[PDB]
DNA sequence: AGCAGCTGCACCTTCACGGCGGGCTTGAT
């Protein structure tokens, strides 16, 4: 009847921080003694290229301020002058036990949710969601700005069972698109492994390595940190990059957002591409929230109409509901 | 009668501050402000506005800025075990907070006027001359407005929590568990840190600066406190959290407790 | 106060190169002299500046890659 | 109450985004309450089927890194945040600050149950390690040790089994496995003795704890009075505020079959030692102490000194 | 409609650090085993030659005028005593996809902006902008002071297709000038490829070499650092030069500014020469900012008149606005 | 400082040429002597200045091109 | 025509608030 007041779901598909190293192409097989890329700090001189605030001031100050230079000091990460290949490496743990919540108040809602997830996994198992996750692992979507000028990307995936590699996949990330999910032979085996891990049987451990071919001495883009308080003028930095163990890296939540853009079922203009699975599915780069609560297609009204009133939606929205359960989150009323 | 002129000047300073802040000279907006402020309709509005709670030991809004729950004003008992101790229960008597809607926060500024006791004016239950000295027209409005003023300080409410709060488990020695909902203690060691960093650092600091070779040394000192960390709760409007969070803007000023590096 | 202070930092504008600063009597006697492109050359330049600008006594500070080439006995005097 | 019959040694674990802010007055290394909750979760998941009771954790912390930055012209530090998704209508969300950290830590844990027999000697520790890999320690996931140079196995070291010379040989062969680290212990008697010392005709309780952490570079000639080792304030448990409510009365509880009670933080003192200057490895274990009728839910290292 | 609150743009035309080597002329075919130009440090003995203050008329300061050498410490780079060629090498990467902003806050303003850039590409291509970019690459304008006394400059351009050369351009950098854009048969074949990569239908990664004949053992001029600290005396150097792993170099923003001097239209005398592409058209070393906000000839007013009110400016101003979009930056309310 | 310290530095006013300093019990006995114009002669001059003046023990510092001619068991004694 | 539900708007507090540094922990094969 009435829903719960505490309802939390833990996160499956847990990645690590993707670390960067530099090397040469055609030595991509012995790619373990490669040195890492390091962040440097350069001080630059430029102009005043921002809009003026012409209120409550004098114009002569602005005319002085535009005819004067502007000194800053930012961070930058490059490749060395004799290495054209960027290697991005991380791991992945698929846990399994998807529909079981980590917190639930009402026992009746818990039993009805368990029966709904059991009916879903009996009728339609994790065959579409794991296929889309394997597609997003296949094309190197986890290299965000390291993929716009890349000449060729190559993704190598290793399944680890006890202490050694049990199965090896290799994909060309440029032939596999970013906006259509086709069918293949090895991708279906990887999807079946991810599905067998998501169904509580195993906790699959994968190792993902990506090789991107940029060019000698060009720029690589690590993650940037959100710093709200840069102290005072004449000494501030205004750009800081992320690195672990003195090696430039990418945040784990960025990789997690990268392998999560599977939702193509949002109502208006679904041909623009997949977006990430979010309640009231929103993009920060767009400033727009698709799946508004006005048209009944968000997560909460769909879950309440599926569980409480048994008004089951279309299968393309049941996939979105179960993907939101796989992602995790905190909901309560 | 006695202190009526003080609160009259208080409402007049509020009115002139509002007129200098808005400065609208169209359609008699200043007359529409003087219609409310110069009469005692402001006192009726200050009696109307409910939502303050006077809670110090429990403030839920640091855990999440929109987390509606129960807030408490109750100090724990002293523990029995030696060593550890918290919540400053020995001495240096405490200052209380105010949690509620920000739009009525100025009402607390009406109750904290330092004329014959600011905290005494905030809870004027003991006095009897001021209770009839507040108004001049009748007696029913006096008792009603006094009851509204002493009511919005201490109210109980209902025991509640939130999904965005914290709720843990604790193993018992026999079997079973407890649910252990913690809260945020509004303690002011911020003032101790400000005193030890900016009040008397100067004189003893220059005494240690330019009198090392000399025997002239003051009977005082200082403290450096390395590796502090600032944490902010309200983003740019800290008054939505509480009133003591407005006194200090963020700046939780967390103390370092980090493990040594081997080499 | 009493000894000279020799500081060996790594220049952050290009990783792998180093610089040395020598401070005597509370003022900077030598600033930003370059000290090679490996930690061994930085240790050699640091010990040279300690010998020459050392006077009675000195202390050598700096990076941990650089001070791995100098024994712990030869870092103070 | 308990003295472990055997120790289990998990090797050097890695945690990527733990919790930095541990208490309303401290930051840095996480609270030992997280480790005690972790070993109780391991007990609830594995210890029932194998007839073993897991209790007590020694914390090592081989290395620790925090994601902080220092603003320009200030000696204070700030935290690096994340970017949460938008609320709705394109509006950005209000920031709630939280800190993160990277840990590399191994922990030894004492098992005392009579469910260890002659045939299960090494598969018990392997079955514990295979389950402690798909879990988290302080809100940060445990790194899984993919294809690398050389792995690291567990150990199941029996305490009473063996001669006394062999007992010291087993203690040395266990101490050699975790020597480049440190160990966190609780020093409450030292804090109480410093309270008795500092109280000379003036009343104070908690500025005692502030005194043992700052740098007293001030003295009449200047002199710097030192302290024994790394002394750090830690959150050592909670203290009750409200009476205990019955399991179905608190609105919006976590579960409706547990009594609920509003608590607040307590603060104690601790030290970071080296693991070769203790000469006792059945020590350094952390336990809970509840006293369920008066609050004061605490955890400590008993039998230390 | 109104302007977005956050609005950012990416960077096309990405250069790298320009490295220097030193060798002989007429060995320009085997110029890959040449030693670098190492930055050197020295001490001089000058004289006091700054203008004296009003307090400086006393005898104790005219004694500084009479007998006071300066004893300054400076960096200096040099060719060897048997070498007359400075070779400067870097790599360029032209990406394309200019109009699409990297981040925004409006859905309507993004649609109007993309419609405006789309109808600009429909009316005319990037032929003027790619023409002037390849022209500024043709004469070696990235040699700033290394070109005012040189005897000959020669620029070689190689199109790296798949780790290997696919096309070669050879120029004469002193024949093509700095005050006029012309036409030819090789510059047009380069500008076609640059516009093809700039539109998005290709992959343009170039390698640029330039030879400059100075003289045996004379002074070359690498980039000078910007030490953003507090000033002091007798314990500073006040001249530090740039070097990449014991090899003199020029910063990437210098090489980027050099091949971005295409702006020959402004309200002042356009017959002087081209200035850089910046909002409010500023050249800070001369101490004058053309395209002032007093007149309506800057980037922001022309952009907000083109997008919101659909007031299009002249075609030259449209070329300037699209060059400002190709450069990048932060243009928002 | 008890042992002898031999430091080989490179002259930044003329790259490629080296110089050697010897410490010898807290007062320098060799100051900025001319070593070779290549790492081999600098290594030979450093080992000569370590053979003399290094009677109980010594420590040799220098760059990685210089110390690549001496085995790792001969640099410290 | 009369309650439930959603969206827009007014109300409110407070000046950054110092730098010449400052500590205590590190094994044995």
């Amino acid at each position: 009847l009435s829903t719960a007041s505490v309802l939390a779901f833990e996160r499956k598909l847990d990645p690590s921080d993707a670390l960067m190293s530099a090397g040469a192409w055609a030595q991509r097989d012995a790619s373990q003694e490669w040195p890492a890329v390091t962040v440097r700090e350069k001080s630059v001189r430029g102009t005043i290229s921002n809009r003026l605030k012409t209120k409550d001031r004098d114009p002569a100050k602005l005319d002085a301020s535009i005819q004067s230079p502007n000194l800053q000091t930012v961070d930058v990460a490059n490749l060395p002058s004799d290495a054209d290949t960027l290697k991005v490496r991380f791991t992945l743990r698929v846990l399994g036990g998807a529909g079981t919540p980590s917190a639930c108040n009402d026992a009746a809602y818990r039993d009805k949710l368990l029966q709904t997830v059991a009916t879903y996994v009996n009728e339609q198992g994790f065959a579409e969601l794991a296929r889309r996750y394997a597609h997003n692992l296949a094309n190197a979507r986890f290299l965000w700005r390291n993929r716009v000028g890349a000449e060729a990307v190559e993704v190598r995936i290793n399944h680890i069972r006890q202490g050694e590699v049990a199965r090896t996949w290799r994909f060309d990330a440029l032939a596999i698109g970013l906006r259509d999910f086709k069918a293949d032979a090895e991708l279906d085996a990887l999807a079946e492994l991810i599905a067998s891990g998501l169904s509580g049987s195993g906790h699959v451990l994968l190792e993902v390595v990506a090789f991107a071919r940029i060019g000698d001495g060009q720029e690589v883009f690590p993650s940037q940190e959100l710093i709200l308080d840069k102290g005072d003028k004449k000494g501030q930095k205004s750009k800081t990059l992320y690195s672990v163990r003195d090696a430039a890296a990418i945040h784990s939540q960025k990789i997690g957002n990268a392998l999560r853009t599977i939702d193509t079922w949002y109502p208006d203009e679904d041909g623009l591409g997949p977006i990430a699975v979010e309640p009231y599915g929103s993009v920060t780069s767009q400033g727009k929230a698709y799946r508004q609560p006005k048209q009944k297609l968000d997560f909460y009204t769909l879950l309440d109409n599926w569980v409480l009133r048994d008004e089951a939606p279309a299968v393309e929205q049941q996939h979105y509901v179960i993907a939101n359960l796989i992602r995790g989150g905190v909901f309560g009323e | 009668q006695e202190l009526r002129q003080f609160i009259e000047s208080f409402i007049q300073e509020r009115l002139q501050g509002k007129l200098d802040k808005l400065h609208p000279d169209e359609d008699d907006k200043r007359q529409t402000l003087l219609a409310t402020h110069r009469r005692e309709a402001w006192l009726a509005d200050a009696a109307r506005r409910v939502g303050q709670l006077q809670l110090v030991t429990h403030t839920l809004k640091p855990i999440h800025p929109d987390a509606r729950g129960s807030n408490l004003h109750s100090l724990p008992q002293a523990p029995g075990q030696p060593g550890l101790a918290g919540s400053h229960e020995l001495g240096d008597r405490l200052v209380s907070d105010v949690v509620g809607n920000a739009a009525a926060l100025d009402v607390f500024k009406f109750l904290s006027l330092q004329y014959q006791g600011k905290n005494l004016l905030n809870w004027l239950t003991e006095d009897s001359a001021e209770a009839v000295q507040a108004l001049s027209d009748n007696a029913e409005q006096a008792r009603e407005w006094r009851q509204a003023f002493i009511g919005i300080t201490a109210v109980k409410g209902a025991p509640a929590s939130h999904s965005l709060a914290k709720q843990l488990y604790f193993p018992l020695p026999g079997s079973g568990y407890h649910l252990l909902a913690p809260l945020f203690p509004t303690s002011l060691v911020h003032h101790v840190h400000a005193l030890l960093r900016e009040a008397r650092f100067g004189d003893a600091a220059k005494a240690a600066r330019e009198a090392r070779s000399r025997q002239e040394s003051w009977p005082h000192g200082f403290s450096e406190y390395p590796n502090l960390a600032i944490q902010k709760f309200g983003g740019t409007k800290p008054q939505n959290i509480s009133q003591l969070n407005s006194e200090r803007y963020g700046e939780n000023w967390l103390l370092p407790s980090l493990p040594p590096h081997w080499q | 106060s009493r000894p000279t202070v020799v500081t060996v930092t790594e220049t952050p504008r290009n990783p792998g190169s180093y610089e040395v600063n020598v401070e005597r009597d509370g003022k900077m006697v030598v600033g930003r002299a370059r000290a090679g492109s490996d930690p061994g050359a930085a240790a050699a330049k640091a010990m040279q500046m300690a010998m020459e600008w050392g006077s009675p006594n000195y202390v050598i500070l700096g990076s941990n890659k650089v001070l791995a080439f100098i024994p712990e006995q030869l870092r103070v005097k | 109450v308990t003295d472990p019959e055997a120790l289990l040694l998990l090797p050097r674990l890695s945690i990527q985004n733990a919790n930095a802010i541990s208490s309303p007055l401290t930051w840095g290394f996480p609270s030992p309450g997280a480790f005690t909750g972790f070993v109780h979760a391991l007990q609830r998941r594995v210890g029932i089927s194998l007839d073993i009771e897991l209790d007590g954790v020694g914390i090592v912390c081989h290395r620790f890194e925090a994601q902080i930055s220092q603003p320009a012209g200030k000696r204070t530090k700030v935290f690096n945040l994340t970017r949460n998704p938008l609320n709705r209508d394109g509006s950005t969300a209000a920031i709630v600050e939280e800190g993160r950290a990277h840990l590399e830590v191994s922990l030894l844990l004492g098992v005392h149950g009579d469910g260890l027999d002659d045939h299960p000697a090494q598969e018990i520790a392997r079955q514990v390690q295979e389950q402690a890999g798909a879990m988290r320690l302080a809100g940060g996931s445990i790194l899984p040790w993919c294809n690398e140079r050389f792995p690291a196995p567990n150990a199941e070291l029996l305490m009473l089994g063996g001669s006394d010379e062999q007992r010291r040989k087993n203690q040395r062969r266990l101490t050699r496995r975790l020597l480049p680290g440190f160990a966190l212990v609780s020093r409450e008697a030292l804090l109480q003795q410093h309270l008795e010392t500092l109280r000379t005709t003036l009343p104070e309780a908690t500025t005692l704890d502030a005194l043992l952490d700052l740098c007293r570079i001030n003295f009449e000639p200047w002199q710097v009075r030192d302290k024994p080792g790394w002394l750090v304030p830690i959150p050592a448990g909670y203290n009750a505020l409200s009476p205990l409510y019955l399991p179905g009365e608190v609105r919006n509880a976590r579960d409706r079959e547990t009594p609920l009670r509003f608590v607040e933080n307590l603060f104690g003192l601790g030290e970071w030692l080296s693991p070769h200057r203790v000469a006792a490895l059945s020590d350094l274990l952390w336990y809970h102490h509840a006293e369920p009728d008066k609050g004061l839910y605490r955890w400590s290292t008993p039998r230390f000194v």
